[PDB]
RNA sequence: AACGAUAAAAGAAGUGAGAAUCUUCUUCGCCGUAAGGACAAGGGUUCCUGGGGAAGGGUCGUCCGCCCAGGGAAAGUCGGGACCUAAGGUGAGGCCGAACGGCGCAGCCGAUGGACAGCAGGUCAAGAUUCCUGCACCGAUCAUGUGGAGUGAUGGAGGGACGCAUUACGCUAUCCAAUGCCAAGCUAUGGCUAUGCUGGUUGGUACGCUCAAGGGCGAUCGGGUCAGAAAAUCUACCGGUCACAUGCCUCAGACGUAUCGGGAGCUUCCUCGGAAGCGAAGUUGGAAACGCGACGGUGCCAAGAAAAGCUUCUAAACGUUGAAACAUGAUUGCCCGUACCGCAAACCGACACAGGUGUCCGAGUGUCAAUGCACUAAGGCGCGCGAGAGAACCCUCGUUAAGGAACUUUGCAAUCUCACCCCGUAACUUCGGAAGAAGGGGUCCCCACGCUUCGCGUGGGGCGCAGUGAAUAGGCCCAGGCGACUGUUUACCAAAAUCACAGCACUCUGCCAACACGAACAGUGGACGUAUAGGGUGUGACGCCUGCCCGGUGCCGGAAGGUCAAGUGGAGCGGUGCAAGCUGCGAAAUGAAGCCCCGGUGAACGGCUAAGGUAGCGAAAUUCCUUGUCGGGUAAGUUCCGACCUGCACGAAAGGCGUAACGAUCUGGGCGCUGUCUCAACGAGGGACUCGGUGAAAUU
RNA sequence: CCCCCGUGACAGGGGGCGGAGGACCGAACCGGUGCCUGCUGAAACAGUCUCGGAUGAGUUGUGUUUAGGAGUGAAAAGCU
RNA sequence: GAAACGAUGACUGAAUCCGCGCGGACCACCGCGCAAGGCUAAAUACUCCCAGUGACCGAUAGCGCAUAGUACCGUGAGGG
RNA sequence: CGAGCUGGAGAUACGCUUUGACUCGGGGAUGUCCGAAUGGGGAAACCCACCUCGUAAGAGGUAUCCGCAAGGAUGGGAACUCAGGGAACUGAAACAUCUCAGUACCUGAAGGAGAAGAAAGAGAAUUCGAUUCCGUUAGUAGCGGCGAGCGAACCCGGAU
């Protein structure tokens, strides 16, 4: 059959005292030195483009 | 091969098998050949030919008669190719001539012997046979049968001179199995390597062997199954 | 956990509210007897165009086999029908039946078979032997001419009419080669410079004292009554006449000429990529069908549909002035199917499922050959989750020191072997075989030389570790059990010593046969057979064989007597009435089969009191005690082989003993090889882990 | 079938040539032997490797016939 | 069963007025009726359809259906 | 019948309605193909013929069974009626009788109803007096492995 199987429903409590480890972790934004929106350290703004100068097309 | 009706295979009939096993085959035709041979009586003819044909180990005549027809009779063992046949109370009492009882001298061995004037031969025709005359009584002629069998017989019936031969299921030994299949499906199965349910000599575990019948309630050594009947008074010695 | 085969994917560019996931380009990789192509069946619109973007699509989706709308399918000749018949179905009138209904000749329905008039191209977004273009053929109806006369059936005959294997010759489709021909250009990395490279290198029709293998063939006169129900100027039989050779008749196909098409590419515009117009050459040599010539040749036995069309022939018949037939014109041509999927996300499998599906086509190179194996054309496709990581463990692989079955129930598994030449090859044997036995050698490249050519032999030379150098690709042997053999079987745990079998035996069965299906003195199967046949039962090649016991049961035969049914036969007993009469009961003897009784029969049940095991085999797949005892092989053997015999409970057709050959059979031994094992290691890939998307289950 | 050799009852042996076979190896095709895998499967019985058959008692398409105590069955109480 | 009568497949087979059947074997006596030809309203049954009513339901109830024998499952009968 | 109508459909357009639409009643006329189906074939709704009437289009007939002939029959009906054929589970704590039953089912015929019916009857009074239905008699008489269990009729009342 289905060999192991639980044996038994598990609490709301105990399902929930599980996922007590799945809380995302916000992204740390940067603001970018020029057009100033906010960026993804060491990656390129993606709504100037730039990097320094402007790497990707705008 | 000529002029011939077409045969069909069927072991069969309405509803289910009947005549169990046989369901081979090969296609084989179907050659009319006459029997009674009356209505031709009066005319001589000759082997045209000795064509070997099938649904019979007995080989066949291809004669042909002053009249322009051509017919298929059974060959005796002897007719060479273009030797001569005729029907009708007039007729040397020779091989392929066909001559009623009356006509035929004691002691001469013939075969294709009617038991009723016309409708056919009907004794003594499969591969080789030989039906002797006994000796004339009144109407009646006591002949014997290729079963070692008395019967009498009214002399109004034709027969042909001589024993049929085709040579002789003798040395034919069908080799190995399949040549069967040549002719009709798996030969016998042992009942007795069937079940309970299936047949009398069922089941057991091992092998058996008692109360030995047939596939139904009867008894197939020595049990008599002839019935009381008419013929029965125009037989003589029936066992052996 | 999974996202459905480990045939991979990359970049660029485009579209878009949003794309790993759509479109375009350029590469990569996978299939290529297919994962290409054409049908069938089955499904229906799934096809094409434009839109769409809920749900379906195991993930995205701007996309789709999904949703919406519109469009698409074209046939005198292709299939089918208006033609044929097989099994089978049905069936007036017939035979049977409690009903319903069961059978059944002719006739009819009924393909999967018979018969039958077209090819080559073009081309819508989507159809094509259907539409167009060119040229053709068939039937029908009319007119014209020719003709000059019969025409000739629901009837006869001829014919259509038919297997398996193998095989000669010619040919084509199709494929290959070349310093052949035509066309386009360029070539550079080092060289070539074109005797290089790429590509194309004819299909239909019509004529031609052209070439051409192969293939087919009696006509005629007469005779006979008895043959074709009849008739016959037909067919069969008989005989005469010439039918050596030959000869004719026919030409698969090729060649030449013509003509129609196609033809690598070229050119032009361009709304972005199509559209349009034009066009070269077509050689020599080689291979070659499962097709064509043909219903070819030889051999073989298990001995290989019918019916119509068709050809001739009369009956009847209207007509012998205007016939049938040919030709040249014209008019004519019906119904149904024809899109798309179709070995598959479009059919059967609940799912766009690793399965199942009939037929046809199926290229090249290399390799004895091939529809094998490797690579690859055409063409088709990378399999509708993706990215990282590089742990345990799991699956699928590569190599492995020393050893080599020590593993273990068992060398299970996995190695070794592995193709084609040559040499060589045991016991035993039914002389076939055992044999691919076993064992050994060769195998590539260059050159000369000779050979029957592709190819090959001889000699010399050369290179590597190695040359069927990569893929396909027997491990071998000794001995024993069982079964003779090929074969067959428990769809989804048994393939086998099971079943079947050729061979043998007993017995039944006289032919409306025994026997069997059936409501049935119907019908039917046995058998359109007939005892050297058919049914039943058992045994199971071949070989030497196969004993003793018929008390019991059965089967056959005998059969005095005993017993035994209905019925025949009427006395004896009783009833009611006054009576005649009417009414209850009931023998003797007689009366069928069978049962008792007499004998017989074992390849009948069966036994070894009716007898007691002849041969042969024997602790055997049948032996309990038991790993019996001795011998064999092993260092060591409860297994195995050989003897013995005390055969708990072998044994002669529920067959006894043996037996070459055969077995995905079972058992024991050996040689070789090996990761089976001492011990495991390293490596690879696919999961497992991690992130983004979708997201079950049993259980509780 | 055609050639050469042989003889005491013994045969036959040889060479050509022919093309036989429930013959051999082997792919389609039919099967399913052994192991692993897979068993909340890709799959209500399969895949890989391996193996059996491979002109025969062979494999298969279409149409058609037989069924419930009935059919069919190279026979497992198998299949329907 | 002492078991009459009715009925009929099989064999048989009568009378007719000082005639025939029966009245539960059988007889006499007593008694009721006339068989072997026929047609016949009406009260009786059911309920597809219609109207009225309901100490009936009112959507897991009520019919299967607030409508569908549809979707869906099955080769099919069939289920739904 | 009198303002509306133009079906459910919830929409647009076109329109139709006192020389009274529409709707409701009640008769006609049309009524392709299949279906007993019946021109012949047929795997339903398709495919093929023929004769006659005829402008061709188009019309009509073309089945079997009874009868001169009209004219009648084949098919279909939820349940009810009669008839031909007729289970087993189950009970009897097993089971063969018997029970379940002549029920279930199959089949034939028929109608709106059928069936039955006008006495060679039932009954014990020298009574009643076609048939059928309800009440009762009675669970009495009786049947019964006299077990399980099965079970009348007359009289009398009433429908008619
Ligand atoms: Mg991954
Ligand atoms: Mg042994
Ligand atoms: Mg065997
Ligand atoms: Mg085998
Ligand atoms: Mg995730
Ligand atoms: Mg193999
Ligand atoms: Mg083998
Ligand atoms: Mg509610
Ligand atoms: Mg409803």
């Amino acid at each position: 059959a289905k060999h192991p199987v639980p044996k038994k429903k598990t609490s709301k409590s105990k399902r929930d005292m599980r996922r007590s480890h799945h809380a995302l972790t916000a992204p740390n934004l940067t603001e970018c030195p020029q057009c100033h929106g906010k960026k993804l350290s060491h990656h390129i703004c993606p709504n100037c483009g730039y990097y320094d100068g402007r790497q990707v097309l705008a | 091969l000529t002029e011939a009706l077409p045969k069909t295979g069927g072991r069969n009939n309405r509803g289910r098998i009947t005549s169990r096993f046989i369901g081979g085959g090969h296609k084989r035709l179907y050659r009319i050949i006459d029997f009674k041979r009356r209505d031709k009586s009066g005319v001589n003819a000759k082997v045209a030919a000795i064509e070997y044909d099938p649904n019979r180990s007995a080989r066949i005549a291809l004669l042909h008669y002053a009249d322009g027809e051509k017919r298929y009779i059974l060959a005796p063992e002897g007719l060479t190719v273009g030797a001569t046949v005729n029907a009708g109370p007039e007729a040397e009492p020779k091989l392929g001539n066909a001559l009623p009882l009356r006509f035929v001298p004691v002691g001469a061995v013939v075969h294709a012997l009617e038991l009723v004037p016309g409708k056919g031969a009907q004794l003594a025709r499969s591969a080789g046979t030989s039906v002797q005359v006994q000796g004339k009584e009144s109407d009646y002629v006591i002949v014997r049968l290729p079963s070692g069998e008395l019967r009498r017989v009214h002399s109004e019936c034709y027969a042909t001179i001589g024993a049929v031969g085709n040579a002789e299921h003798k040395n034919i030994v069908l080799g190995k199995a399949g040549r069967s299949r040549w002719l009709g499906r798996k030969p016998h199965q042992r009942g007795s390597a069937m079940n309970p349910v299936d047949h009398p000599h069922g089941g057991g575990e091992g092998r058996t062997g008692a109360g030995r019948v047939p596939v139904t309630p009867w008894g197939k050594p020595t049990k008599g199954l002839k019935t009381r009947r008419k013929r029965k008074t125009s037989d003589r010695f029936i066992v052996t």
